[PDB]
């Protein structure tokens, strides 16, 4: 078929507009609004923000032209989705109130998918990337709400499934899309996106925590856990790489290692090499991966799907010192596995859909595709 | 309405019908409100039966739409080399201009498609001819880090 | 004279040095300082880092004037608290010295490429005492509301920029030029200064806020009225560009409209939806201004604005302005609304005659301003790395 | 060879997890946004300021951060060792700003050695330099009880002549007339003015972490801000000065303008008055400016200690007038503690760091560590993998 992209002129303002007045009109019908640590409490979500925005956004711009998609996507995809998560967690764990916890929360569940995006960015638009968006939060929010149902935990608190139902919600995407490259100054721009979510990513351990000793351990435990994750990675990309050099590529994914690998268990971890001991295994099990599951399509994405079923195995083992609390933590996990599996598969089939006007596989990873250029021919 | 018809059987590939409507009495130049005639919208979808077809019931060749484009031009930018092969076999202008002066190793060139590039350059497509910004297929490649059509075009020269 | 600049640079650090001496003496609030301060010198400076020969430029010459404006609005607003009087320096006295800053940075990003950096220090200085009598006259005068500064901060620097610019009118750079143009590397490192200005643009909105409900609500507005502009400005940029194409610019740009038109009710009561259609109406407005009125404003207005100021920060100022005004109408706030309609008028109308006579003094050719060939090229100013 | 760089930060990992295990246990939440800045000022700040190398950005940035990364593990243990006397002691956020001070003091040092060293070295750099600091700083503030808040002796100019010893040490003679790749590029200074940026806007929290809570630590920020404002502007019209035909420089934009955020540190918490804070920082503006235009030429072909990134002119010249800066401040009274400690704390520092970087380059000098030749002199391509397209 035709290469040259359709016009989405008419698909894409009146898609986005009227998810946006949806949305108003729902905040209107169903939001309601309502101290000395005000600061202080709008420190953890501006921290999430941050990682949402900057890093996730830059974290995949590497790419040789489609680093303008990547953080322009990225920032719609944060600002529609902690709109309709606000909205999902109101309607799905009780009127809706809007606090800063609940904006903190909106923007965990909004992360989720940002992480997800990353195996399909380079080979979506802005209209699959919004329907993505809400069916995860969807998913993510039905997932929370039947975990909540059956094993009778607070629906806030099992959003801590949230690494391994994104990697594996974006694996299954992907894998569904048609099937089908980096430069320096954006390698260089993902650094930063990723040296900003390894420095902040305590906060994405312990947003859902409230008492105060509890978030301190966790917080040094990520601290630390990723301090010994970073010298892993680093050293041990040259031997999994076959010209034995550092892959930056590698590194920027690598990084938040020991980070993934705490996240579920850093509150419980009692000391601090407890966690340096997870950081070193998640670096080593890191540098199998991406030196094995090429042979056996984003080896990132594969290697933190990896990582997070690591971070819920070790949360079992922690958790039966501090056998049926086993089998019941094995049944969330499976839980959590198979509605991540079976939304990214529908999420899948909907977005190969010929109504989105999706590039041609031709035309992947390319901003060209979705932005304007001077001197380009234009039209028929 | 029977052109119109004739036209949306062309941009859908069906040439059973839009034989059936031109041994009706549809005219062979018809166009849209754009100017795009059948052969236009056939080599925008890439429907080489259509191409040939069209081609054999005396269609224009040359024929341009309000744009400027002709029939290469249109298959140039869409990345359809084999519709690219047929109009070239048939007699296109190879260094045809648009009313920008775009000509279609300059759309090829604009869009990555490398193959279309390959043959335009065998075709005896001129890649000195400039735009009315004074941008070459060389520039264009060069902005939009189209590597491989920067290489071929330098290499061919 | 290349003396010129260090000059002034040098004698303008020394006043500031014996004004601080004479005038100056001696933690709730550092964080959000400190976010300000990050939209302030990485938010405004790679913001309009998108000319392609104009980077170094942008950034640094965003540096300078900040620095110097924060020291100079320090003086001229602590004067102004206390009627000539020695003053203390707490964490609220640097957030509105880098409010002062960013009012001259806007006003900046409208002569961008199009001075020297003596010229910018010289409107540092002219401007910075125009914003501050005006925004006193706003907060003590009139005493109406306007915490996140739609009038006072935006829609001053934005004509006052406007002003300037059309003082510093150029006939050569009216029908363009070849160094006005964005490269693709370029936009990346603007999107950083954009994402920034997104991310903590609601602790611009909340710093000086009255503590409790105030500043709760002026965070939670300020974040939804973006979350809304994001998609509208989207939405409005694809519909008015060729086969629904993205533009950098209004991605980059108007993108941030929702923060500068819900300043005014930020700390209103407004609601999240209200906030929500203020972001929203604000990213459909600076959209519109890039896509129309800008070329209106350059070809026949014969005011050239290089970043688009007035489609972020002016129109959005003044569609702020307006919305306290209405808000005030339907019960959202105390404050009255002859007061809010006189800071909107004061604030816009000091800026223009502010700018008329700062742009005559800066139309001497007396500062090695750039040819009109030189211009938005860093090689004027700057040495210049030979490749990219 | 082959594995010697994995294989020493494994065994170095190995042995930060047993003595973690061996000493470490678990005002925090007050002090954790300073800490968030000055986290942000070691691995995104000092990152980005050496990616000025226009083939070594992806090595300034990542050994950056994995020098970082083990310096505040190791940074931790010693610090916490030799406060605790050898016995087990509990963590808290001073410790993580300490542990990230040491770190700072080694991305000092690496940036003089940048661009002819190999991250086998680096390796051996932070674990060295890390105990030479920690003794140093622990004999500042313990035995002669100097202030030095704002670490103007003990980090700056203890990690740039520690530095500049171990430059010399590994001076390299092909070297000295410069080399092709030692240059900058156009979006290389884009990204170091990103790191100049975020030093110079999260330094007062810099200064002021370890401050004293109430008025101490308001009058750090005060002052480093005031004293940053100060310095931009000298710096920006020295680089005028001192170039030809006026033209600014980036290297000193880039560089320059965080020496008024250097020098005060010393006298941070001081009642200087924030008029005492803008001299100092104009006066270490200019400093740093006249440093880079004749200092550096100078150091690099009469002395032969080669200086990447001109570490001497931002934290060397400028910690030395800090701590000169503190020392009239005490003669004026603004401070308690004697002249005396303030003067020992200088001349301790500088001949702690000379002597510990001579021992440490001389540790580095061996060729064990797999260290570039003169033609792979700063180049990414020794130790990354470089995309084809820039
Ligand atoms: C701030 C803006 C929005 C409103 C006020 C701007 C007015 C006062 C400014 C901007 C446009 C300006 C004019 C633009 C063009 C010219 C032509 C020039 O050869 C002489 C000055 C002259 C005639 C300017 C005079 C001042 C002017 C009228
Ligand atoms: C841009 C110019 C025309 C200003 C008009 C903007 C309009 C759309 C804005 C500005 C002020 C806003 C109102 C301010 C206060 C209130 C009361 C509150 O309980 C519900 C929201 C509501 C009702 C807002 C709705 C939207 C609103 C009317």
């Amino acid at each position: 078929s035709s290469k040259y992209p359709r016009s989405v002129r008419r698909c894409l303002p009146l898609w986005a507009l009227t998810l946006e007045a949806a949305l108003i009109l729902l905040f209107y019908f169903f939001t309601h609004y309502d101290q000395k640590g005000l600061v202080a409490s709008y420190q953890v979500g501006q921290d999430l923000t941050v990682m949402a925005a900057l890093g996730l956004g830059f974290l995949t711009s590497n790419f040789r032209r489609h680093s303008w998609s990547s953080v322009a996507f990225n920032l719609f995809m944060l600002a529609l989705g902690v709109q309709w998560a606000i909205l999902l967690d109101g309607f799905l764990s009780q009127k809706v109130v809007i606090t800063l916890f609940s904006i903190r929360l909106a923007t965990m569940s909004a992360m989720s998918v940002l992480i997800s995006a990353g195996a399909v960015l380079g080979k979506v638009n802005l209209a699959q990337l919004v329907v993505m968006v809400l069916v995860e939060v969807t998913a993510l929010g039905t997932l929370r709400m039947v975990i909540s149902n059956i094993f009778n935990t607070d629906y806030h608190m099992n959003l801590r499934h949230f690494y391994v139902f994104a990697a594996y919600f974006g694996l299954t995407v992907a894998w569904c899309l048609p099937k089908p490259q980096r430069a320096t100054i954006p390698s260089l721009s993902a650094m930063l996106g990723a040296l900003f979510l390894w420095m902040f990513w305590p906060s994405v351990n312990s947003p859902l925590l409230r008492s105060p000793i509890q978030r301190k351990n966790a917080m040094f435990n990520t601290y630390y856990a990723l301090a010994v994750s970073v010298v892993t990675a680093i050293s041990g990309s040259s031997l999994a790489h076959p010209q034995r050099k550092i892959s930056m590529t590698y590194v920027h994914s690598a990084v938040l290692a020991g980070g993934v690998a705490v996240g579920t268990s850093c509150h419980l971890i009692p000391s601090p090499w407890l966690a340096m001991v997870l950081g070193l295994v998640a670096g080593l099990i890191s540098i199998g991966g991406a030196k094995c599951l090429p042979v056996c399509i984003s080896v990132m994405h594969s290697i933190f799907s990896l990582l997070g079923l690591l971070g819920e195995i070790t949360y079992i083992v922690l958790l039966v010192l501090h056998g049926f609390q086993v089998l019941l933590s094995i049944g969330e996990l499976s839980l959590a596995i198979v509605i991540a599996l079976t939304s990214g598969l529908l999420t899948g089939l909907l977005l190969n859909l010929k109504i989105w006007k999706a590039p041609h596989v031709a035309k992947y990873f390319d901003d060209q595709v979705f932005w304007k250029f001077p001197h380009l021919a234009v039209g028929f | 309405d029977a052109a119109t018809s004739f036209l949306r059987a062309a941009r859908s590939g069906n040439l059973d019908k839009a034989l059936d409507h031109l041994r009706n009495g549809v005219d062979i130049n018809t166009c849209n409100q754009n100017g795009l005639n059948g052969l236009h919208l056939a080599s925008k979808e890439g429907h080489v039966k259509m191409v040939v077809e069209l081609l054999h019931k005396e269609i224009i060749l040359e024929t341009t739409t309000k744009k400027g484009n002709t029939a290469l031009h249109i298959a140039a930018l869409a990345g359809q080399d084999e519709v690219v092969r047929e109009l070239v076999n048939y007699g296109a202008n190879v260094n045809a201009q648009s009313q920008k002066g775009f000509t279609p190793l300059y759309m090829a060139a604009q869009e990555n498609h490398l193959e279309v590039v390959k043959f335009l350059l065998e075709n005896g497509a001129n890649q000195n001819v400039a735009t009315e910004d004074g941008f070459t297929p060389l520039a264009v490649a060069l902005q939009q880090g189209h590597e491989n059509v920067v290489a071929h075009l330098i290499n061919y020269g | 004279m290349r003396f010129t600049f260090p000059l002034m640079a040098i004698v303008l650090e020394i006043a500031m040095i014996v004004l601080f001496g004479l005038f100056v003496e001696y933690f709730e609030l550092y964080p959000l300082f400190q976010d300000v301060h990050v939209m302030i010198f990485v938010g405004f400076g790679f913001l309009m880092t998108f000319l392609k020969k104009y980077g170094f430029s942008s950034v640094g010459i965003n540096l300078l004037v900040a620095a110097l404006g924060l020291q100079w609005g320090t003086i001229v607003q602590g004067i102004l608290q206390s009627q000539g009087q020695k003053f203390n320096i707490g964490i609220k006295n640097m957030i509105n010295a880098d409010f002062s800053a960013a009012t001259v940075l806007i006003s900046f990003g409208a002569v961008l490429g199009k001075t020297s950096p003596t010229q910018m220090l010289i409107m540092t200085i002219l401007e910075i005492v125009f914003f501050a009598h005006n925004e006193y006259l706003v907060s003590e005068i009139f005493k109406a509301s306007d915490i996140g500064a739609s009038m006072t901060i935006h829609a001053f620097g934005a004509y006052f920029g406007l002003a300037v610019a059309g003082i510093l009118y150029r006939s050569g750079l009216r029908k363009g030029h070849e160094n006005e143009e964005s490269a693709y590397y370029s936009d990346l490192f603007a999107m950083i200064g954009t994402l920034f200005l997104w991310m903590f643009w609601p602790s611009f909105n909340s710093a000086i806020a009255e503590p409790g409900d105030k500043q709760c609500r002026a965070i939670v507005n300020t974040y939804f009225s973006l979350a809304a502009c994001v998609l509208t400005a989207f939405a409005f940029s694809s519909l008015v560009e060729h086969r629904g194409k993205l533009n950098m610019v209004h991605i980059q740009n108007a993108t941030l409209a929702g923060g500068v038109a819900v300043g005014t009710c930020a700390d209103m009561a407004i609601h999240p939806f209200g906030s929500m259609i203020i972001g929203s109406i604000a990213g459909m407005v600076s959209v519109l201004g890039y896509k129309f009125l800008t070329p209106l404003f350059t070809t026949k207005l014969r005011i050239h604005d290089t970043c688009g100021v007035h489609n972020l920060h002016g129109l959005p100022g003044v569609v702020g302005g307006l919305a306290g005004i209405v808000a005030v109408a339907m019960g959202a706030s105390n404050t009255s609304m002859a007061m809010q309609a006189a800071a909107l008028g004061s604030s816009i109308g000091t800026a223009v005659v502010g700018g008329l006579m700062t742009g005559l003094i800066l139309k001497l050719p007396l500062w090695g301003q750039p040819s009109d060939q030189n211009c938005y090229d860093d090689s004027v100013y700057w040495k210049v790395p030979k490749t990219r």
